[PDB]
């Protein structure tokens, strides 16, 4: 896509922001390693909706992104 | 004699169609991350 943009801003003052790196990596990794979307369009959907509800459900929103996805995943395949 | 009732309906109403704007490639994971940072404390960029 001509005239594209990737960067956002050169304001690296808060560490929480840098987290975007680790988080993004964990996402692409889990998406590439386990592309549920490619397995079942319905699967990825349920995982998404639940992944968003499981993020607001808990009060410890300041938790590691690893737990959010981890819980959202295991919960998706819960009996 | 009087009227039965006062019916309602559109009046000089207008509307604008807006079918455009989409993502791809990064949006796949972006959605997840965006939600994590959006639910965590606040957006970031």
């Amino acid at each position: 896509m001509d005239n594209s943009a990737s960067k956002n801003s050169a304001i690296s003052s808060s560490i929480f922001c840098e987290k975007y790196k680790q988080t993004k990596e964990q996402a692409l990794t889990f998406f590439q390693e386990h592309p549920q979307y490619m397995r079942s369009k319905e699967d990825e959907e349920q995982l998404m909706t639940e992944f968003k509800k499981v993020l607001l459900e808990p009060g410890s929103k300041n938790l590691s992104i690893y737990q959010t996805l981890l819980a959202a995943h295991e919960r998706l395949q819960a009996l | 004699h009087m009227d039965p009732l006062t019916p309602d309906a559109s009046e000089s109403v207008n509307n604008i169609l807006k079918q455009s704007g989409a993502w791809s490639g990064d949006d796949k994971l972006q959605k997840w991350v965006r939600v994590y940072l959006d639910r965590g404390q606040e957006a970031i960029k």
